[PDB]
């Protein structure tokens, strides 16, 4: 849901972006959760925890807001950049 | 309740208004 | 034999209150 | 060669009234209009045919049963024998048969839905060299016949009706490349800032400016390319051929009259020459016979106009109203470069004139009354009008709660269009107007037709 919450927040036109600080504090979660046996353990590990999020949308919420952002060098974008 | 049996129900009344007032009435009267 | 010689008779010509009166007076 | 679905295509009539033949085609308007009519395209020299009201598209080709089957309930190539769908290529509405009347002719003309048998029509041959199920060929003549109506597509003597008598339809095809112009379309005269016509409050708009920012955006720099071809006119552009620059917002010709002025002139006023145009690639085939050729690339393009009339080439001087005229040589300012417009900003510039012309048979029909009492003016339409603000009221219709979130913005992104591309062209003042000429009275004139006063007025 929360994802799309975003998603839909996204979608619509405001001619540029609000600041949205729950924007900014679950698009910062959701990237702070991301020798041959261990380096295919900590491989595969890492292809399931990014599969929480996009197998929910979440390759859109960043697909999108950085549509929106038109040329908006804010602190918006240098936080769903570290999302995609 | 049939298929297309009614379109020719509306072919006998539209081709061919009613207008039976003279036949109906005035033929049988002398 | 309903549905022809009415699939037929719409392409020939044969107001009509006006033939089926005027026919008594001739 | 073959006709198939998703192709474009007119029907064509064919008369000879006293030693003179017309190849009139069928055309319906839509968005008010729900009748349809001919077209002269005979006299396509001397005064232009319309094309976007004649255009079809083939939706779909079925048997017979599997019609009444669903009714019950790539690409075909179509056969003397199935039974088709005609849409229009404008308005959307699908071309159907009418319970109306003009005997026992039916009417035919557009109409909104598609279920039902109305709007089904079966093809046939109509000659020995063909008969039943072979492929249709281009430029064939045919007959066609409704499924609901059981009737032919009949020309009168010009009531255009379905009846039980025959009349040939010549069919031909026009269109079928993303970027590239297909012959037809409307786009943006863009410079490096793109070529206008002024304002309202009226000059007849006559000239032709150059201006810059959003009006270019906004429905005043609309131009169609008509292109006095018949069959394939949808084909790609090439350079040479030529073609009348029409205005879409008032639907005037560009005629240039280098010898007098530059001038958007009226309609019949169009000859060959005095109003063709073509693009040259410096600034010093004959004929495709199908889709064309992929000629121009939209941003990659610097195209360069010149008249056939004259020969000269338009370029601007030295509000922003660099007027161009017409140069021998110019300089390096006619590079201009295109973009095309939106599918909705076609429709959306269309029924502007589509309704302008007939709130003014409605603003000085009704002050045709203004006098005392003159009584012959029977220019004061009620039932076309009466009907045509019930389109404009569903055209302006706003998105339904229960819908996609990514659905309804959509429809509410292309209603904000429909509002703005209204307001430059001053329809909330030209609807005022109407307002005030109806409030003369209290419920008026010969009261057995105007009794609709209030319907309208509400």
């Amino acid at each position: 849901q929360l994802i799309l919450l975003f998603s839909r927040t996204a979608l619509t036109e405001k001619c540029k972006l609000e600041e949205d600080f729950l924007y900014m504090a679950y698009a910062d979660i959701m990237a702070k959760s991301c020798s041959f046996e261990e380096k295919e353990m900590e491989k595969q590990k890492l292809l399931y925890q990014q599969a929480r999020l996009h197998d929910r949308g979440a390759a859109e919420m960043v697909l999108q807001t950085i549509s929106a952002s038109k040329g908006e060098t804010g602190p918006m974008v240098a936080a769903t950049l570290k999302l995609g | 309740a049939k298929g297309e049996a009614i379109r020719i129900r509306s072919i006998l009344r539209s081709l061919i208004p009613l207008g039976d007032l003279v036949g109906v009435i005035s033929i049988a009267f002398q | 034999n309903a549905n022809v010689v009415v699939r037929l008779l719409i392409r020939r010509p044969e107001g009509l209150l006006a033939a089926m009166e005027e026919a008594i007076k001739i | 060669q073959f006709l198939r679905t998703d192709d474009e295509v007119v029907l064509q009539c064919t008369a000879t009234i006293h030693k003179e033949q017309q190849k009139l085609c069928l055309a319906a308007e839509g968005f008010g209009n729900r009748l349809c009519f001919l077209e002269s395209t005979s006299n396509s020299k001397n005064v232009p045919p319309d094309l976007s009201i004649c255009t079809f598209v083939l939706e779909q080709s079925l048997s017979v049963r599997a019609l009444q089957e669903m009714l019950a309930n790539g690409h075909r190539t179509l056969l003397y024998g199935h039974a088709i769908l005609l849409r229009h290529s404008y308005s959307g509405m699908y071309l159907c048969c009418l319970s109306t009347s003009r005997k026992l002719a039916f009417d035919v003309g557009l109409q909104e839905d598609t279920t039902g048998e109305a709007c089904w029509w079966t093809i046939h041959p109509a000659s020995k060299q063909r008969s039943e199920g072979e492929k249709v060929r281009v430029g064939d003549d045919l007959i066609l016949v409704s499924v609901s109506s059981e009737r032919y597509l009949h020309l009168s003597y010009l009531h255009v009706d379905a009846a039980f008598q025959q009349t040939l339809w010549s069919v031909a095809p026009i269109s079928s490349a993303q970027g590239y112009l297909i012959g037809g379309d409307v786009l943006r005269l863009l410079h490096g800032e793109c070529l206008t016509v002024p304002s309202g409050e009226h000059e007849q708009r006559r000239t032709v400016h150059y201006e810059g920012g959003a009006v270019s955006v906004h429905a005043r720099s609309l131009w169609r390319l008509e292109t006095l071809r018949v069959a394939w006119s949808g084909s790609h552009i090439r350079w040479g051929q030529p073609f009348r620059l029409r205005h879409v917002t008032t639907g005037k010709y560009l005629s240039l009259m280098e010898d007098k002025s530059l001038l958007l002139m009226d309609k019949e006023k169009a000859d060959v020459k005095s109003t063709a145009f073509t693009f040259r690639s410096s600034k010093e085939r004959k004929e495709v016979d199908g889709m064309g050729t992929s000629e121009i690339k939209y941003g990659d393009s610097v195209c360069f106009i010149q008249h056939i009339g004259t020969g000269l080439w338009l370029t601007y001087q030295s509000s922003i109203q660099r007027k161009a005229i017409m140069h021998h040589e110019g300089h390096m300012d006619d590079g201009l470069n295109l973009s095309r417009s939106q599918h909705e900003e076609s429709r959306t510039a269309r029924v502007i004139r589509s309704t302008v012309f007939l709130f003014n048979r409605f603003i000085r029909g009704l002050d045709a009354l203004s006098k005392k009492a003159k009584a012959s003016t029977v220019d004061l339409p009620i039932e076309s009008v009466s009907l045509s603000l019930q389109d404009l009221i569903g055209y302006f219709h706003p998105p339904d709660e229960h819908l996609e979130h990514e659905d309804k913005q959509n429809r509410l992104r292309a209603l904000k269009n429909r509002q703005n591309l209204f307001q430059e062209e001053g329809m909330i003042n030209l609807v005022l107007e109407c307002i005030d000429r109806l409030h003369v009275y209290s419920s008026v004139a010969g009261r057995e037709a105007g009794e609709s006063w209030k319907s309208i007025l509400n």
